[PDB]
């Protein structure tokens, strides 16, 4: 995936916005404004969230979709010195993702712009290659089999 | 992965800083020559890129003066490798640099990069051509973004 | 029961005994180790991801899903849209297994023992059980979290 | 006093401790146009393509490493009249369309003596072999 | 003795910065807001000394911002512990912001204290109620100079 | 429930997290302060032996009687009649105090917290609680503890 | 730039980091009040009754404890549009008859500026987004 | 009397401008200053210094009173963590006082205004909490008796 | 003898060897426990201070108030109108006790010990030997410290 | 060979291996000890300096004059013209002793693993072996060396 040192930076400027001790407010508000960059980016993609409410983004159903995908980013970001399990980790989120249909691989390029380009707004210090050399690997990981 | 990590990153600015003189360009200037004199007998037609600053005459003050700007810039550019952000800025100034001049490609870079490959170890102790090529061409990556090939 | 200061206390503790990088796996296997323990028929209910082998990246898959579940329904406690959306998320995930719910009791038990254990003294067991009793209320739905 | 081959030595080793291998660079630079800017506020609209509006921005960062990498260059050179004069005139072109004063080259300049002295101390800052051999540098670059 | 010692001191700041949070009012609020319930719920007639803030609509925009006010002066007041020659000096500002207000007396900071007492044994972890009261009731007392009873 | 396996795991449990010498004093410390923490109006009921002031000689005494009866009666969890002969004797000494048993129950959580938080992650919380159960039933006699 | 979202989340853990747990408060208070009065030593005799001549007397360091707390509050209130509000105009009627001007408030805010990067390290510091949530409380504390 | 640490801050900031080290210039400096504000507060306690030459306040023996007091007020400092100690050192100085005639209680409360007075002007960062917790036992011990 | 330079010579070994805050005591009580060592039959003039236990609060308290008037002499040594007229007041005090003046040079003999065995080699035992005379002269007026 | 690459190579690794103050003789001891070890009939080409005795006061005048001859020789690497006239002035001693060029061979040899042996792994034995030659080229004038 990505070296052990590279792979301590990312870990560390992410527990920086992110953590257990963050109230969930924060959490949806950094998640509203990554999918919203998503759907200026790529409007097409914003029809595939419609089961859970993306008509209102301030609602308790999108809330929790973008808590619980901010959640398995943090998740897979504090497994990148497991390589195994972070294997498994992300072919079940790629399970998860081929399923759906009109997803296309080039929307998680596009996710994968946002985030490069939210985060430094957010992180103290933001190291755009040691998150590249981390996240690529994450990216195409969950987009495996994606059309 | 062949990507210049936080590792090959330490490693390249040893190798660097075992070889760079701080106070003389005595040490520069050799590097410097050697490397474009490598590149000269190896592309032909490259030393007519370098008209401008007598590529021909390498022991010319105007051409020391260009060889002294070029490790300068790359220099600074293997200093930046501990700061990315800056960094992008940065080779993102050396591309325009490099841009708007006919024959200048993204051929000429692998080029000078097998140039440096084979000086560095010549005057570099303890040289990782693995680690260091990585994060070389981490660097011409983003100084030949808008290039031809 | 589980007001708000209750809530918050939870959201402090848990922080605090889930940490950062790895020893979060620690503590998840740690709590997993509990289950089994406390209800060693509980272990052939995860076939599905190798609970024959804890330390098999599917199970370590598991545990990691699982305790990234508690950390963002815990860090939704002070918003109640935020947090039954998810908790019906997750009851429409765990409904289709036709779970004894008494495994839902075993869970709260041995999370208890795993925080409290890393948080040390000053853990507020009766704050945990009401507060758990709302999370397995809307995973489960079954009123024995009443 | 005059830049002459012992003020030359002196500035060159005090330099490298100075401007170091890289990890205190962004620092230094910094120190040094946080100076140029609060001595010179005006000096500020030359530097708009670069965000001197924002001395903390990646893009200025870079632009702060260029002009002390020009610094190391001309410093290095110090003991070489014949490529010195030629990099000088480089750096000259470099601003010859700016309209650069020479009360504002004297601005960076004193900006770069207080980055110095406070990289390394007081205690061994030489102020005229600096002042010197700076003013052999700037008025380089200010063709004379 | 009762004094507020600098061990208790020590122990009060530790109580309040396990519960602070130093970038969202969520936990501030809750505290606060959960104070003056407990107050208001013991002390019927307090709720009219805050008809300024809208104290009988607790979950108001106004009586939120001066729960957040309130929950800052303790605060200032408790990190001032440790340098109590400018504590001295805050404590009076915050008695003179207290006076001239009927109903305001001695006897509400003694039922808020017992508010306190209930509210942060359940959001603080490792609480000592001995601790916290003799410098809780060392900062009323500089609060409550020039009140009644 | 509490059966023999449980019960040597208590045991064991206990004699570890309690400790020696002035490691007692602060294991007692604790679980005093997370039952009034727990129940702030239980406080009142020990006036008899100075629960205003905590590091008094006279609570600490008390302290020091509780966690010394806690470790006679788990210690005798292995024989039925020496154990049911303490806890009659406890009851007695109980009774005339007409205390709620409501308070035994709080007793417990702040016992489970503290032993847990010292002993750590593999503290057994169901064998605990059901063999607090057993000493709670033994002093009270109420069937709350059944 | 604009105090958006992503900007307040940023101001709110750079602040906290330099407005700490209360060790270093009495040091960054004075750092910033020192460069107030020193960029304006006029405004000086609005802090008649606080010892505004002598910012070491714990008469001023108590000012200077509120004044932090103030901007505490504000900036924990950067995603409470509504609160943020009722606590801004409560600031406002507490200067509203000082006469304090426009030019003052720019003052306070580089100096609380130029304490937080002071506090936390240029290298971290993000001036765009401390500019633009700045701009926003004290924009509040003047009415409009 | 007071607490551990209480009592180390008293102690040392009272080392600060009070030791063996300091001639006795200062000594009576600080004395004079202690006790001119004394009979600004209670004139009515000058009186009680006519053995020792209050009148001249620059003579020797009202220089060598002042010095023995400040004295004994460093003795009862330095034995802040010696309770039992200082129980007898505060018994024998109130013994000192009661035998005295003229001398009530209140005249040690207006001392102990002075000295939260004075002591500011000499200490860096004075604590008058920690000076507060440990002086005024001191004061009750040594005016144990008065009327 | 004890010109100004040996007294401000006795001034700083004093300052150095006297110390701060319990280093104090035990000087103090080096100082008291060599005393009675040099001769044994001193002690019992001090019943008065309970020197049968040299432990006790009541010598300890005599010990504190002796070693303070060294300092406070000592700290008067540059000044002869103050030092003259406090060295009158310990002679009204010592005077009526009508002790034998070879105990105040057994005294001046143990505090040679005692400072010199803390302060180390560079004691200047002349100047205290000098300096000490003009101490137990204004105490006790014998000609036998002349 | 040794070319301009080389010669920087050399003139690191030298100052490196080379250090600062007693350092300096350590390595020119060792050095000396190799070659009498590699040669021991050179030995007693160097009775003029008591080579009878290597840690007398006149053989270490001979190494630290030896050293300092190599140091400022690699120092002028980078420049011919003063290399070559220093190189000349090296030949105008050595010439008249008359001495065997096999052991210059010898030198080199002692040089490379004393430098090598200081210097670690990094090394650079062929750039050491091409430059030296150049330097006992320039003493001798033999050809062995070309
Ligand atoms: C780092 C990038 C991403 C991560 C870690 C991620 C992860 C997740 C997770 C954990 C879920 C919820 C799974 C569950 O139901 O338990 C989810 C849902 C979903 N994700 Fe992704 N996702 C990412 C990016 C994207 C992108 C770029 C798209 C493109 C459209 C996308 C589309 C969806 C959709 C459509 C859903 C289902 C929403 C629903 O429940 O109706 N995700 N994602
Ligand atoms: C790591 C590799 C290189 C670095 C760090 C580098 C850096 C630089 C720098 C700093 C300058 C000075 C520009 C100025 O002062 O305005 C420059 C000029 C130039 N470079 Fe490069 N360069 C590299 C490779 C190349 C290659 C491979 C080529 C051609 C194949 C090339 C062609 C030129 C030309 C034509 C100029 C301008 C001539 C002149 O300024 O007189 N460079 N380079
Ligand atoms: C608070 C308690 C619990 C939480 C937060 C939780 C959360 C989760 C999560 C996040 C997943 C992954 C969903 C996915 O990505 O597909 C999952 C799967 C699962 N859970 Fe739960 N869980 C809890 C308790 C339990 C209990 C007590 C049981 C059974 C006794 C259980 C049985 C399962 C099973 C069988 C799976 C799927 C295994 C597989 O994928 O093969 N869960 N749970
Ligand atoms: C005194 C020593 C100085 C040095 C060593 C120096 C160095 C440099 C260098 C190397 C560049 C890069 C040019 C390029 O790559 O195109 C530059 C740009 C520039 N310099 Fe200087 N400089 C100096 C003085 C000054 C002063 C005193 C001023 C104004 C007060 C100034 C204003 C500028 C401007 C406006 C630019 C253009 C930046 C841009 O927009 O890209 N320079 N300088
Ligand atoms: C530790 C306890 C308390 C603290 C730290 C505290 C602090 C504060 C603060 C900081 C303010 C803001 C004043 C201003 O912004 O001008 C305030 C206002 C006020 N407080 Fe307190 N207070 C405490 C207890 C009480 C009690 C017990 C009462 C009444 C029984 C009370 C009554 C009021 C009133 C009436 C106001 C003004 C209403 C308004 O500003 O709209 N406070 N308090
Ligand atoms: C659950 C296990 C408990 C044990 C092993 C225990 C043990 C003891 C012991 C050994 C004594 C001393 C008896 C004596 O010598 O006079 C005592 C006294 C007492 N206990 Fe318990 N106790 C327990 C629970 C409780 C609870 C939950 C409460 C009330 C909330 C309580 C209330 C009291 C009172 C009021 C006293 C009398 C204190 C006094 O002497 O003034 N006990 N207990
Ligand atoms: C920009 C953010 C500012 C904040 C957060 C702030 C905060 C505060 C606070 C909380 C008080 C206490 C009011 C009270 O308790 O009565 C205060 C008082 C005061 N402030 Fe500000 N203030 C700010 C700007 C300014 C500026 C720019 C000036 C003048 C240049 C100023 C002048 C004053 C004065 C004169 C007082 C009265 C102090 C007294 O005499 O008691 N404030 N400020
Ligand atoms: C911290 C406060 C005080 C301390 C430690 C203190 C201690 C002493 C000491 C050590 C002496 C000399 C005993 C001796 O003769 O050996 C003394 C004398 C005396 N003190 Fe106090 N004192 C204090 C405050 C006061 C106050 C407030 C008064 C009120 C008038 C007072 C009245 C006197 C008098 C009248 C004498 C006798 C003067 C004489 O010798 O003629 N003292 N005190
Ligand atoms: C430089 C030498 C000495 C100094 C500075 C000194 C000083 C003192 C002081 C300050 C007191 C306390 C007065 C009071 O507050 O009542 C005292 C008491 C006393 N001293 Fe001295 N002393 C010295 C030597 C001696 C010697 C050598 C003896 C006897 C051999 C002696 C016998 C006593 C006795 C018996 C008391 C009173 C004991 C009591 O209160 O019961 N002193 N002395
Ligand atoms: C790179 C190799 C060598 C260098 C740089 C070198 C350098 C020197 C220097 C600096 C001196 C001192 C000249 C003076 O001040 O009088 C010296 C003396 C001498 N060298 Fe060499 N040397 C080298 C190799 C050798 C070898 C291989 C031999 C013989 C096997 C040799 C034989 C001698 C002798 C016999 C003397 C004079 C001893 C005396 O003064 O009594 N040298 N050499
Ligand atoms: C969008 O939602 C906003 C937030 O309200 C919360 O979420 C909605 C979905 C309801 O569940 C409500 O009870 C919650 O409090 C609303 O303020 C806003 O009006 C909504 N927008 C529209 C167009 O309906
Ligand atoms: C007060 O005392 C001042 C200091 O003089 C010293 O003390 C007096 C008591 C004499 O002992 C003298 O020999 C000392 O040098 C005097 O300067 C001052 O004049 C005195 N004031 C009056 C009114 O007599």
């Amino acid at each position: 995936f990505c070296s052990e040192a590279d792979a301590t930076i990312v870990i560390k400027q992410w527990n920086q916005i992110y953590n257990a001790g963050i109230g969930a407010k924060s959490r949806w508000t950094m998640g509203n404004e990554i999918f919203s960059s998503l759907f200026k980016l790529k409007p097409e993609s914003e029809v595939l969230f419609n089961n859970v409410n993306v008509a209102n983004m301030s609602s308790g159903a999108f809330h929790a979709h973008t808590v619980r995908v901010l959640s398995g980013l943090d998740m897979g970001i504090n497994y990148l010195n497991d390589a195994g399990t972070l294997t498994s980790l992300t072919a079940h989120l790629a399970a998860q993702h081929v399923a759906r249909t009109g997803l296309k691989a080039v929307y998680f390029d596009a996710m994968g712009k946002v985030l490069m380009t939210v985060l430094p707004s957010l992180i103290d210090n933001f190291n755009p290659d040691a998150w590249r050399n981390c996240l690529l690997p994450l990216k195409n990981a969950i987009a495996k089999g994606l059309p | 992965s062949n990507s210049c990590t936080t590792e090959d990153r330490r490693e390249m600015q040893l190798m660097w800083a075992n070889v760079w003189s701080a106070q003389f360009t005595g040490r520069r200037l050799a590097i410097a020559q050697a490397v474009f004199k490598d590149l000269f007998a190896h592309v032909p037609d490259a030393v007519g890129l370098f008209d401008r600053v007598h590529g021909t005459e390498i022991d010319s003050s105007e051409f020391k003066a260009h060889c002294i700007r070029v490790v300068n810039g790359l220099d600074s550019a293997i200093g930046l490798l501990s700061d990315p952000s800056t960094l992008n800025e940065q080779l993102s100034h050396l591309a325009t640099q490099h841009q708007e001049r006919a024959g200048v490609t993204k051929g000429g870079f692998s080029a000078i990069a097998q140039s440096f490959l084979r000086v560095m170890p010549q005057v570099a102790s303890c040289f990782n051509p693995d680690a260091w090529s990585r994060c070389f061409n981490r660097i011409t990556n983003g100084m030949t973004e808008g290039l031809a090939e | 029961d589980c007001n708000i200061l209750q809530r918050l206390k939870v959201k402090m503790q848990w922080a605090k005994a889930y940490g950062f990088g790895t020893e979060r796996a620690k503590f998840g296997n740690s709590l997993w180790t509990s289950i089994f323990n406390y209800a060693p028929d509980a272990r052939d209910l995860f076939k599905s991801v190798k609970s024959e082998d804890m330390r098999s990246p599917q199970f370590k898959a598991h545990i990691a899903r699982v305790i990234g579940g508690l950390d963002r329904v815990i860090s939704m406690f002070d918003n109640e849209d935020a947090l039954n959306a998810d908790l019906e998320h997750l009851k429409s995930q765990h409904d289709p297994r036709g779970l004894d719910a008494l495994n839902f009791v075993v869970f709260g038990k041995a999370l208890f023992a795993t925080v409290g254990g890393q948080f040390g003294v000053c853990f507020d067991l009766p704050a945990w059980e009401s507060c758990y009793k709302v999370i397995a209320m809307g995973i489960t739905g079954n009123d024995m979290f009443s | 006093s005059e830049c002459g081959p012992l003020q030359r030595l002196k500035v060159k080793r005090q330099w490298a401790e100075a401007y170091g291998s890289g990890n205190g660079r962004e620092e230094f630079g910094h120190f040094i146009w946080a100076n140029v800017f609060k001595v010179a506020p005006s000096a500020r609209d030359m530097f708009k393509r670069v965000r001197g509006d924002n001395i903390y921005t990646p893009a200025f960062r870079a632009h702060a490493t260029r002009v002390l990498g020009g610094l190391d260059m001309c410093v290095a050179l110090l003991d070489d009249e014949s490529v010195l004069n030629t990099q000088l005139a480089h750096l000259a072109s470099q601003h010859s369309s700016r309209g650069v004063s020479a009360e504002q080259y004297n601005v960076v300049e004193h900006a770069v003596m207080m980055g110095v002295e406070h990289e390394i101390g007081q205690n061994v800052f030489d102020k005229d072999a600096w002042q010197a051999c700076l003013d052999v540098i700037t008025s380089g670059i200010q063709g004379n």
